[PDB]
């Protein structure tokens, strides 16, 4: 055990569990011979790139699962949400860290994976004849996130049973509590909009339900801490 | 500083009494002036428990014969001691031809002559006498029967065609020598019931040793 | 195993090659290719299926289907019971994860699906 | 922790606790200049020699103790019971492994020792005048084993308080759970019958009774796994 | 003359008549880079591979001929029939030996050949309109074998006059009495079923009828002794 720091942010975390570098690539920058070599894109290092610790969600027996969108989650938050908004283009890598705090008397298993272009699909009326498009509160939940309503198909008509095909990591209470994931910038373009397009979405679902005997804390706090890697911006407004 | 006394040989030496033959004149006991004694080393009470400390053993026995009349008197009477090895036929009568079978070592001696004394080897066809056998020989009554532990029989009788003129009593002592033992085991803590098996009294199951009131009082 | 950390016990996992009928009991399965799993020691365990081959052709109804027959079987028995101290749930779940070795292969593209693009 | 394998048998066991090599000797084979140098005794290696995992016995507060006979226990079991039966002679060494699975909230202590020529003695009627000989179900219990009825004298008129004089090992729940014992072939002869003579018997008795507070699992599974070492056979039938 | 031995089997045979190694190939094993390199196929050497001496058939003037199937003949017999049954796959080569015992006053000629995939065809009703399929007693006769009913067409619509095109050997009473044949594993696959597929069938037919003057033994015992070569098995059950 030891604590790492990035500016004014200091998190207490375990030595170095197995990290998952999504798709074997490290969030790097973008060279000079690109599309916009004129408007030299300024890369934040100071405060912009540090440890943000989102409002902890409480695991319950009935919990269905949660998901956040990127970069949406932060475009609201602090000095990073500052850049994302008053800037024309954005490319950024991510270090995501998820941890639970539970006694050796709780049981559960959370799959935690990242899914590019996570496009939500609602119920469509029920009988299948209403072309209802997911709201804005469902498409970009912010930093509070949003709860799945049909985990089995990941609110989008895809088996979750196959989500492992994405950069994932498991959190089995009886073995580990913290899971870490490095995500590179993934998109069909070098740069893009930070407010219109959500390159990906963080998924965390209880595959084995939370359980405990009466008397033990009934809710397990899940704490998501995340940090931007090699983040770049272009065209101030 | 020396520990010679705590050796196996030291422990098992000493010639103990393991047999006693009665050859009365008028009697219900051995009416034909002769007797057959299958060699039992348990004959010395104390013995059984001492040997039953080990699973396997091996040794030679030195036998010494002491004969006199009931009052411990000495008389001019000659005697025949016959050793019938295992597998050899014991005499059914005072005139059985076994008494004359050369292959049955026999030794003669007068009561006056000092004790008779001979050594008998490790008979067993097995590599060692084994006090415990957990099986049967190729619920049963053949359980724990290692027969290949037989040492043989000792047939005694007054010499001559006719009954002896005196009432006689033979005592057989046996010193165990050249002893080797293997696999030690728990010291019998319950009373013996039979010469064959380890069966005990399931009602009268007593604590190995003296009990007391409390575990705080001496 | 996703149960409480305090739980312990043993599970017997046995594989009965194609043809061999599901073992009658734990003991008979104990004689086959098996693995005793103590989730008290290791929370995970991986079993390898030596081989499976969907090669034996079948023309049943009137529709020819290149079927298995190699239905290898995987049984799982409670070697010991589930043991737990006061305070821990008396039930736990388990998750099966499968994949094929690097020696896997496939032949004959055959597009087939129940899900199709609707009108 | 790690798992060892012998053919098709794979047991999950602890790294390498203290093993007890009974009488300081290792189960070895028997040279050519013996009693039967003609009928060259075939030594099984393939399947015959592997991990057999006997029907787990359940420890209880009232448990008196258990015992199995050798080679009896296996002459019924699998391809080894195959050889033992349709063969004239047998000599074999043994690796015995005994393990319990209990929470740090159970307490107990099992003495586990091996005793050559374990000859059972029944009660003898009660008053001591009946020469009743132990049955066949008591003399050779098989792979289910059998329960002592007078542990204190080990159903044979011998103090158990002195059983430690035999290859033994302790299993104190608050320290260890697995005990291991290597047994060499012990008998007054090179070879012998596998169905008539039981060279020895495995003993496992609760010296300190099992205990726990209401609510904890009330029975502690004891799992005996054993493997034949340098086993030989002669004269097929 | 001399006698060869393979374990506990000892046959008295002539020095070394001409042997027929079918198709010029020797029954060999199968390398590691195959279909099942994982389930390492165990190859029997001990008892499994030795001399089996089948129930001698008695040659008569009226005899039509005999045939056995492989490996069927042995899947019933001994420790080999043991493996063939409780195992998933099988590949094995064969040494077949056929001998007669007749005085220099008997006459006859037996063609002895081996035929891969010997598929029996019955009469089909008689007039040709019944699609009757040969029974199981006709398709896999066991170790007693079975008698041809239409030798001329080898109970299958093929001239026997052309059977010589298969690994064959002749047994003319006035010259030899023993015939030997080495057979390699022949099949469209590396391994296969030992109970469902009969890779081949041993054929022995009187081409020149048995004859003798009244008074000489009227039946000539034909003794088939055979031994498995480089036999392998995989997937125990």
């Amino acid at each position: 055990v030891a604590q790492l720091t990035i500016g004014n942010s200091t998190i207490t975390t375990q030595e170095a569990a197995n990290i998952i570098v999504g798709y074997g690539e490290w969030p790097s920058y973008c060279s000079d011979s690109d599309a916009t070599a004129v408007d030299k894109p300024t890369r934040p290092d100071v405060s912009v790139n540090r440890f943000y610790t989102l409002d902890t969600k409480l695991w319950e027996k009935s919990s269905k699962g949660w998901y956040w969108k990127f970069p949406d989650v932060l475009t609201e938050t602090g000095v990073f949400g500052q850049n994302a908004q008053f800037h024309y283009l954005y490319r950024s890598g991510f270090c995501i860290h998820v941890q639970c705090n539970a006694s050796k008397f709780h049981q559960g298993a959370l799959l935690v994976a990242v899914l590019p272009e996570y496009v939500i699909g609602t119920v469509a009326g029920g009988t299948g004849t209403e072309d209802t498009h997911p709201p804005y509160k469902q498409t970009q939940p912010g930093a509070d996130g949003f709860e799945l309503q049909h985990p089995y198909v990941l609110d989008a008509g895809i088996p979750i049973s196959q989500l492992t095909v994405c950069p994932h990591q498991w959190i089995n209470l009886r073995t580990n509590n913290c899971a870490t994931i490095i995500v590179p910038y993934i998109n069909a373009l070098p740069f893009d909009s930070a407010l219109n397009h959500c390159n990906f979405g963080l998924l965390v679902v209880p595959i084995s339900p939370l359980d405990y005997d009466q008397g033990a804390t009934p809710v397990i706090p899940i704490t998501i801490t995340l940090a931007p890697m090699c983040s770049e911006f272009a065209g101030l407004r | 500083h020396s520990t010679a006394e705590t050796t196996l040989d030291s422990f098992f030496s000493r010639a103990g009494l393991v047999g006693e033959i009665d050859l009365p004149l008028k009697g219900t006991t051995n009416p034909n002036g002769y007797a057959n004694w299958d060699i039992d080393i348990t004959g010395y009470a104390q013995m059984r428990r001492k040997v039953e400390l080990f699973t396997y053993m091996r040794f030679d026995a030195e036998f010494t014969f002491v004969a006199c009349t009931p009052t411990g008197e000495v008389v001019p009477q000659l005697l025949q001691y016959m050793f019938v090895p295992p597998g050899a036929p014991k005499p059914d009568s005072r005139e059985s031809l076994a008494w004359q079978t050369a292959t049955n070592p026999s030794v003669f001696v007068k009561l006056s002559d000092p004790p008779a004394q001979v050594s008998v080897p490790f008979m067993s066809p097995a590599s060692a006498y084994q006090w415990f056998y957990d099986g049967y020989p190729t619920k049963d009554l053949e359980y724990g029967a290692m027969p290949n532990n037989m040492m043989g029989t000792f047939s005694v009788r007054t010499v001559g065609t006719s009954k002896s003129k005196y009432p006689l009593v033979v005592r057989i002592y046996m010193r165990m020598k050249h002893v080797r033992a293997w696999i030690p085991r728990p010291m019998r803590n319950q009373n013996y019931l039979f010469k064959a098996n380890p069966n005990y009294a399931g009602n009268s199951i007593k604590p190995t040793g003296a009990s007391r009131t409390a575990i705080t009082t001496l | 195993f996703t149960g409480s950390f305090m739980a312990t016990g043993k599970m017997l996992i046995a594989y009965t090659p194609p043809g061999g009928p599901l073992p009658k009991d734990r003991a008979t399965a104990m004689l086959g290719t098996h693995v005793i799993w103590d989730f008290g020691l290791q929370s995970s365990v991986t079993l390898v299926i030596p081989w499976i081959s969907n090669t034996h052709y079948r023309a049943h109804a009137r529709d020819g289907v290149f079927d298995y027959y190699t239905t290898g079987l995987v049984s799982i028995w409670y070697q010991t019971n589930y043991v737990v101290p006061i305070g821990a749930p008396n039930t736990a779940y388990i998750i099966a994860l499968a994949a094929a070795q690097k020696n896997f292969t496939m032949k004959l593209c055959k597009d087939a699906s129940d899900i199709l693009q609707t009108g």
